[PDB]
Formats: C-alpha cells, sequence, structure tokens
C-alpha cells in the first residue's frame, strides 16, 4: 500500500534499487 | 636577455579550443543525476511533489483556511496552558518554601 | 595474527569502489574496472559462501506475483499533512528550536 502524491512513494523507490543492488552481486554457487 | 625575450615572444596559446566537457551541469545535475535527487533528503522532494499535486488539483484554498485554523495551534494553545498553570504552582512552592523559612528563622 | 584484512585494510581491496560503482549502476554495464573489484571480492568470498537461489528447486514452486495498490488522501488526513509539511519545511529550512 502506497498512497500517491505522499512522502512514501519516495521511500518505496530507495527500496526497490537496493533489491536490483544483490542481483548484480551475488553470483556464487556451483563454480565451473 | 635574448633567451627570456625569445620564450616570451611565443606563438599564443592555440591548443585548448575552449574546453569545457560537462563539470557541472547546471540544473539536471543537482534535481537528476543520477536517480534520487542527489541529496535529495525527502523532505524537499516531498515539498516538490505536495506543492505540485496541491497547485494541479487546486486545493490551495481551502487548505490554507484551515491550517490558518490549523490543528498543531490547539497543541501551541494546550502547551502554553500547561507552561501558565505550571509557573503558578512553581510561584505558589516558592512562596511557601519561603514563608516556611521565615517561620523557622524566627522560631529560632 | 591470522587477521582476516582489517576494516580499514578492506577499503583498499574492493570495498570504495564497490558502493561507488554499485550505487552508480547506471554506468555499471561498462564493466571495464568494475568488472575487477566484483571479480576480486568473488574470489576472495568463493572460499567461505554457499548460496542457491529458488532455481535449485523449480519443478513445483508456486512464483510470486508483486501488486502496487494506490490509496487517495482523505479530507483531515490531508489537513493534517499538509499542517505538518508546510511547518516542518518552514522550521527546517530554516531556523527552528
Amino acid at each position: 500500500f502506497v498512497s500517491e502524491h505522499t512522502i512514501e512513494s519516495n521511500i518505496l523507490k530507495k527500496a526497490n534499487q537496493k533489491r536490483q543492488l544483490d542481483n548484480v552481486v551475488i553470483q556464487e554457487g556451483d563454480f565451473t | 636577455v635574448q633567451l627570456e625575450k625569445a620564450v616570451r615572444t611565443k606563438s599564443n596559446e592555440s591548443r585548448q579550443h575552449l574546453r569545457r566537457p560537462l563539470k557541472r551541469p547546471p540544473l539536471l545535475e543537482q534535481i537528476i543525476s543520477g536517480g534520487l535527487r542527489p541529496k535529495l533528503t525527502t523532505l524537499e522532494k516531498s515539498q516538490l511533489d505536495w506543492a505540485s499535486y496541491v497547485d494541479r488539483a487546486g486545493l490551495n484554498d481551502e487548505l490554507v483556511l484551515h491550517n490558518k485554523d490549523g490543528f498543531l495551534a490547539r497543541q501551541e494553545f494546550l502547551q502554553r496552558v500547561g507552561s501558565a498553570e505550571d509557573e503558578r504552582y512553581k510561584e505558589l512552592r516558592r512562596q511557601q518554601l519561603a514563608q516556611q523559612l521565615q517561620q523557622d528563622s524566627e522560631a529560632s | 595474527v591470522s587477521g582476516f584484512a582489517d576494516l580499514d585494510a578492506f577499503q583498499q581491496w574492493f570495498g570504495r569502489p564497490v558502493d561507488k560503482i554499485i550505487e552508480t549502476g547506471q554506468n555499471f554495464g561498462q564493466d571495464k574496472e568494475t568488472k575487477k573489484t566484483v571479480a576480486k571480492l568473488h574470489q576472495v568470498l568463493r572460499p567461505y559462501l554457499l548460496r542457491r537461489l529458488k532455481a535449485d528447486v523449480e519443478k513445483q514452486m508456486p512464483a510470486k506475483y508483486e501488486h502496487i495498490v494506490y490509496c487517495k488522501l482523505s479530507k483531515r488526513q490531508r489537513f493534517l499533512y499538509d499542517d505538518f509539511m508546510s511547518r516542518a519545511q518552514t522550521k527546517a529550512t530554516l531556523a527552528s528550536g
């Protein structure tokens, strides 16, 4: 639940970036 | 004196051609470079968003009126009353203590 | 003295380049010097690391559907929000208590 034209949206924005941050960090697992 | 004159009689300075690649963009850098409005400190980004929303939606006048009435104004009034009665209680305490002290000094 | 690396000594070995390039992920696609630090971190973390996503188990795994719901603002709560926000912008931007 995010309210339009409010502060909350901006906060939400921050979160999403850090999310994809991990998507370009973790590459471990079974090495070739 | 010949070497100094020869060095000072140069071929001017034609190598630069007025280089100025960015460093720094005037307003695009401040507003978006890159994401998250560099040094946004969301309060003022919220300021821009709220001002744009209230202007476009045309809610300015009733908001101004109700804030002229205000909600925090009642809080300020209540805190003023609290400070007033606290000061009155402090004055009563001080005067009673002074009376007790003067009575004790008179007794002894 | 079998210390891994000091909290300050880890700033030279990746660290500042990692959060510099990563937080600027728009240009992270260049991967000229970024790949050096990323590869160094991967090599230095390989001896002690083990991660497996949901790709290992997917034959019977319901997916995740993200949905965002937008909610409006009520009248008196809008009054409250405007009052508080104007008061905060008048106080913080200049002298205050």
